[PDB]
């Protein structure tokens, strides 16, 4: 009984909330990594002279 | 070991 | 037809001995790292049955050819060889029976017993109580020609005012210290085995473990028979034309070199016998 | 009675999140590239761990980290040179988590004692002793993450979160709403908002400075082991024992795309993402890790090396090497 | 956190006499302990080091075969056998600790000192100071230089480079250590930088507390020599 | 070698003496005995630690017989066994305790369901886990004098249907036991140690040791390889 009226008013406070659709989230999804892809040394092998973690 | 012994 | 059959089993025993002690050390030395004191021990014994096989065609040589043509240094270094990791081969089996008997009657022990290191000390002190026969080996060994049979024989020299008694001296207690208390060592150690294994609620709560423990019974009698099978014959051969009577057959050297050559068996076997039947190898293996 | 109209409020949820659903993330990104095969080499190992690693944390200068044993050992490692810095004797074997702080002076611990263990390191001492002891949760200690030097916020198995004050001793804000054991904890990178992975298989977002929840994400029909921000504070990532990733968005307010392959039936027990968030790193049960591309879905590289299970899983703030804790005691550095 | 060194006094020429420093407050048997020495009218100078654990120990070349080094762990003290000093011999002896590890902060706290009164090399890097006495009014930026004899930089990244204030009457305490990282306690008016070769140090918006002599060091490899000084006036 | 620096070398010095301390940790750590204490507190479970020993893991360390163990205490949990129970895996000995009397008392809850079946259930749940394949189980049932001033009142038949036998003390006991025991499916390499509380110095104590001496024995030929 008083769970049930805490669930109905989390409920609602989730219900009344701004929301966007996917294009524009993948677009600013995408755009991340995109702008991001030169700092990654994980995606791009860097070079051992500036490599820290030499042989 | 037996071979590298005086045997006649 | 004889001596042909005779240096056939020779080769053979050779091979399989070199080709057996070659892939169980070149197993330890990379495919399984030493952290255990058995594969430390199965290290040791492997090396030592090694340097054991390597003496063999040097005593077909002597069978066959009846002469030694070789420097006096290969003589000395074969004979400490051969004595040396003879004796370092029979105690390595000595400590690890007496290191599984531990194991099984004393477990609170064996927490404070089964180290890496304490393992490598004994080791060290079974190569360095060997190493008192080498450099004995090494200091008696010696090459000497015979005039009136004009063939050189390569020997342990001794003085020949008493060359008949050091040389019995020096047989009883080879043959005591290498056998005697070794076997009697690996008798009461593996019978407390298995009268401990017989007390056991584990071994008797179904017949499946009854079956596994059938199987460890039937793998120690099969190790302590080779053991007996292949060394009593040549030590009371030898101790009977030491003492008993001295004679010179064909017959009788054939079955002193056979003999001989059960005992270089042994040795040859021991790698079948003891790395590929342990249920933690073949799971290395795997 | 309310309970029908709590039926249709998750009525009108989900209608508003099939209404937002008007393209898919896998269509819109086929004009990108694939990434290709990565291929990772175990630049350093680090040995010394005599028991079962279950979590790690990078340090903030991206050099030193901490290691979390089952032998009662927390470790500092100096990643380039292979050192322990500091080995700290711990209370109680049984830990489950570590963090590190971003300021590099306290170092987090909490397992199955259900206390928060917070050490210093820059003592004049000169050795780390207990700064604080947080007892306040009635369930395992889960997870743990440091907002800032005198703040907190802790993940319990008693379905519930915790925001703390260091220096008092006693939490300051207390999330409840869970359902199932909270097994996960990831932190924003703005330290404004976090989310929280619970075995309900379902991800709450929460609100710090407020102290309530604001959204829930559900789509997982197992556990959630994982979980782990996109770097630009949007979205985040979760892993499940269902062997499947989902990519959960906070303004879209549904899942975006489930990171699958069939011959894996294994869970998930760490997931993080690269510096660009291009690769997503995450540990399985098989005895390996997979870097996945997260745009494309595709199985780009494979970890291996481990001999049991892998536990935690790492990647620094710089993004140059990758931290894999197993329960084979090795920490592997890749790069 | 105190380091308390005794056993000196007047010494007949050619004896021996043992130090003996209590050492209490922190972890004793996780430091390096060193011993440096100090005439009256010149500057600094290293004596002897053992690590921790008695593991590693390092000698000076003019002091090598005569000293003697040790260290108790369960009694937390620190002593120095001496045979054979010569007239160099009397000075003011310190005693310091230092740990090393990544982010750590050698040479930061310094003993009292205990006295010493007897009654009478091209390979190390030489540490040369530009100056030696600088007349300064409070509330100025002053900025003393110096000068080494080898290039302190080092492939990790790292600068051995290490400054110190001995208050006159006091003594010295740690300011910067690596040349750029402040130690603790110490205010953000001293900063530092260097190239390699020439080295600075400025002080902003100084204070008639921050008024002494100024020691730098060379880490880069033993034995270590300390610098000349230079001695601020008001 | 003589490419690292004065601290660098201090460095490795310091990680050497501290891996130095952590195997001398470690073989300390490996030298001891952990025992898992499962069971209920309605069954009896904290008498047994007195007995022996004369906030969500309570760690009782004891010496008998020239052997250290390290007794973990996990009631204290409110949460779900299954995202901790994996953490046990290098255990040596789970002790499970369950209460005979408790045989016909009904639950706290409102549902009717007996602590004997919740007990069996429990065990059933714990014994046929991937994790303690391997590991032994030592079953104590408690609560003997209590259990046996209770059976002369009431019937077992109102416990399971499966009982035919008489109302006395040490068949029904002995039925039990083989119903606790029945539970087993790996019955290969896991075996019950089913013990009856003595209560008395020196009894469970040795009942114990001499389960974890077969154990290590069992580890110890495993380690041979010879088994
Ligand atoms: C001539 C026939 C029998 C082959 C002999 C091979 C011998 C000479 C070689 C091959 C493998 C070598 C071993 C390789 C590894 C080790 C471990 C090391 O810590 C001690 C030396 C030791 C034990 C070597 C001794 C010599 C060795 C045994
Ligand atoms: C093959 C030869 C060389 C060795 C044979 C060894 C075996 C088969 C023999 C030798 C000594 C014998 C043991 C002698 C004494 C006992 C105690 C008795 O209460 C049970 C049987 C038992 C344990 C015997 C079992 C068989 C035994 C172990
Ligand atoms: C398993 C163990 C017991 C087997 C032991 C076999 C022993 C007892 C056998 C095998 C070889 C045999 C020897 C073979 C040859 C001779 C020469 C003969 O003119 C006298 C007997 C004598 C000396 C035999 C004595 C007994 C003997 C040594
Ligand atoms: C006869 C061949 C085998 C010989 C084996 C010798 C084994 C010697 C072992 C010595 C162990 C000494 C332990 C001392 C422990 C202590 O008191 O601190
Ligand atoms: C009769 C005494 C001498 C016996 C000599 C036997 C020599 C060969 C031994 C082969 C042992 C094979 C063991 C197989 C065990 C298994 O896999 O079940």
């Amino acid at each position: 009984i008083a769970q049930a009226r805490k669930l109905v008013e989390q409920l609602k406070m989730e219900a009344n909330i701004d929301r966007i659709k996917v294009s524009k989230a993948a677009a600013d999804l995408m755009a991340y990594c995109e702008a991001h892809a030169k700092e990654d040394p994980l995606l791009t092998p860097v070079p051992a002279s500036e490599n820290p973690f030499r042989e | 070991y037996g071979g590298f012994l005086r045997r006649i | 037809a004889i001596p042909v059959i005779i240096t056939a089993v020779y080769s053979v025993v050779f091979v399989v001995g070199l080709v057996g002690n070659s892939l169980v050390m070149f197993v330890i030395i990379r495919y399984t790292k030493m952290k255990t004191a058995t594969n430390i021990y199965i290290f040791n014994l492997a090396l030592a049955d090694a340097l054991v096989t390597t003496t063999m065609p040097f005593q077909s040589t002597v069978y066959l050819m009846n002469s030694w043509p070789f420097g006096d240094v290969l003589c000395k270094i074969v004979i400490s060889i051969d004595y040396y990791n003879m004796f370092t081969s029979i105690f390595t089996l000595t400590m690890m029976s007496v290191d599984r008997y531990i194991a099984v009657c004393h477990p609170v022990k064996a927490l404070d017993f089964r180290t890496p290191l304490k393992a490598k000390i004994i080791n060290i002190c079974i190569w360095l109580l060997s190493s008192s026969v080498g450099i004995s080996a090494i200091v008696l060994g010696g090459t000497k020609v015979r005039e009136d049979v004009d063939v050189i024989e390569c020997s342990l020299q001794f003085p020949d005012d008493d060359y008949s008694w050091w040389d019995l001296f020096m047989k009883i207690c080879v043959f005591i210290f290498a056998f005697v208390i070794p076997v009697l060592i690996i008798i009461v150690c593996y019978t407390l085995m298995i009268l401990r294994l017989k007390s056991v609620r584990l071994l008797s709560g179904s017949r499946e473990k009854d079956r596994n423990l059938r199987r460890i019974t039937r793998l120690v009698l099969v190790v302590v028979a080779v053991f007996v099978v292949c060394w009593t014959p040549i030590h009371i051969f030898i101790l009977v034309e030491a003492l008993g009577s001295t004679s010179h057959s064909t017959a009788a050297l054939s079955s002193y070199y056979f003999c001989i050559a059960l005992g270089y068996t042994n040795s040859s076997l021991n790698p079948i016998l003891y790395a590929f039947l342990d249920e933690n190898f073949k799971r290395c293996f795997r | 009675q309310l309970r029908q109209e709590a039926e249709q409020l998750k009525n009108q949820i989900r209608d508003a999140r099939k209404a937002c659903a008007d393209a898919t993330l896998s269509q819109i990104t086929n004009n990108i590239d694939p990434v290709g095969r990565i291929q990772m080499r175990t630049r350093r190992t680090l040995r010394g761990h005599l028991a079962k690693i279950y979590a790690m944390h990078w340090g903030t200068d991206s050099r030193l980290l901490v290691s979390a044993s089952q032998d009662g050992k927390l470790i500092i490692w100096d990643s380039y040179t292979t050192n322990k810095v500091h080995a700290i004797p711990l209370r109680s074997s049984w830990v489950m988590t570590c963090a590190y702080a971003p300021s590099g002076n306290y170092v987090a611990c909490g397992g199955l004692d259900n206390i928060c263990s917070i050490y210093n390191l820059k003592t004049r001492e000169g050795n780390v002793r207990v700064s604080r002891e947080l007892a306040g949760h009635t369930g395992y200690l889960s997870c743990c993450r440091f907002l800032d030097d005198n703040q907190i916020v802790t993940s319990s198995g008693d379905t519930t979160c915790a925001l703390w004050d260091i220096e008092t001793g006693q939490q300051t804000t207390t999330f409840t709403g869970h359902t199932g054991d909270v097994m996960s904890l990831s932190l924003a990178p703005d330290t404004r908002l976090f989310v929280s992975g619970a075995c309900d298989a379902s991800a709450k977002l929460w609100d710090v400075r407020e102290g309530m929840c604001r959204q829930t994400f559900t789509g997982h029909e197992s556990d959630i082991n994982a979980i782990c921000f996109f770097p630009n504070g949007n979205a985040f990532a979760t892993g499940s024992d269902d062997a499947t990733c989902r990519l959960f968005d906070l303004r879209a307010d549904q899942e975006l795309m489930t990171y699958s392959h069939d011959n894996i039936i294994c869970g998930i027990t760490s997931v993080s993402f690269s510096k660009s968030g291009r690769l997503l790193l995450a540990g399985y049960d098989d005895f390996n890790c997979n870097v996945w591309d997260a745009l494309k879905a595709d199985r780009a590289g494979v970890l291996a090396g481990h001999d049991n299970r892998v536990s935690c899983l790492g990647v620094t703030d710089d993004g140059m090497a990758v931290a894999t804790g197993s329960w084979d005691s090795f920490l592997k550095i890749w790069n | 956190v105190q380091l308390v060194e005794s056993g000196g006094g007047l010494v007949q020429p050619g004896g021996s006499r043992k130090l003996s420093c209590s050492a209490s407050g922190f972890a004793f048997s996780s430091f390096g302990m060193h011993w440096v020495r100090q005439a009256p009218e010149k500057g600094l100078e290293w004596v002897a080091y053992i690590s921790s654990g008695s593991g590693t120990i390092y000698y000076a070349d003019t002091v090598k075969g005569r000293f003697t080094i040790s260290r108790d762990d369960p009694k937390n003290t620190l002593f120095l056998q001496m045979t054979s000093l010569r007239s160099e011999d009397t000075a003011m002896y310190y005693c310091v600790r230092s740990i090393y590890y990544y982010g750590s902060s050698p040479f930061d706290f310094w003993g009292q000192g205990t006295t010493l009164t007897v009654s009478a090399g091209s390979a190390d890097i030489v540490m040369t100071q530009a100056t030696s006495s600088v007349p300064v009014t409070p509330g100025e930026s002053v900025s003393i230089s110096c000068r080494s004899s080898k290039s302190l930089l080092h492939s990790n990244g790292n600068t051995y480079l290490y400054w110190f204030l001995q208050r006159p009457g006091q003594s010295p305490q740690l300011l910067i250590y690596r040349m750029s990282n402040l130690a603790s306690g110490v205010p953000d008016r001293f900063s530092g930088s260097g190239s390699g070769t020439a080295f600075t140090l400025t002080i902003s918006r100084l204070e008639a507390e921050d008024v002494g002599v100024y020691y730098c060091m060379q880490h880069l490899e033993y034995p270590l020599t300390f610098g000349a000084g230079t001695k601020l006036e008001l | 070698g003589c490419t690292l620096s004065a601290e660098d070398k201090a460095a490795v010095e310091r990680s050497k003496m501290i891996d130095r301390n952590l195997r001398e940790d470690g073989e300390k750590a490996a030298r001891e005995v952990k025992l898992l204490l499962l069971g209920a507190g309605e069954s009896g479970k904290s008498t047994i630690v007195k007995q022996m020993k004369i906030t969500g893991i309570v760690e009782t360390h004891f010496t008998f017989k020239d052997l250290h163990f390290k007794m973990f205490d996990v009631g204290a949990q409110r949460s779900e066994r299954k995202k901790w129970i994996h953490c046990f895996e290098g255990v040596t000995a789970i002790i499970f305790c369950v209460a005979l009397s408790d045989y016909d008392l009904v639950l706290a809850e409102d549902e009717e369901m007996n602590r004997m079946h919740e007990s069996m259930k429990l065990f059933d749940s714990i014994c046929n886990n991937k994790w303690f394949t391997d590991t032994s189980i030592i079953l104590f049932l408690n609560k003997k004098d209590l259990f046996e001033e209770k059976i002369k009142k009431s019937p077992l038949t109102i416990c399971y249907p499966e009982y035919a036998g008489s109302n006395t003390y040490e068949e029904a006991a002995a039925y039990i036991q083989c119903q606790f025991e029945d539970l087993n499916k790996r019955k290969d390499t896991k075996e019950i140690y089913t013990h009856f509380t003595c209560s008395t110095d020196t009894k469970n104590v040795q009942f114990v040791f001499d389960a974890v001496t077969d154990v290590i024995i069992k580890n110890n030929l495993k380690d041979c390889g010879l088994f």
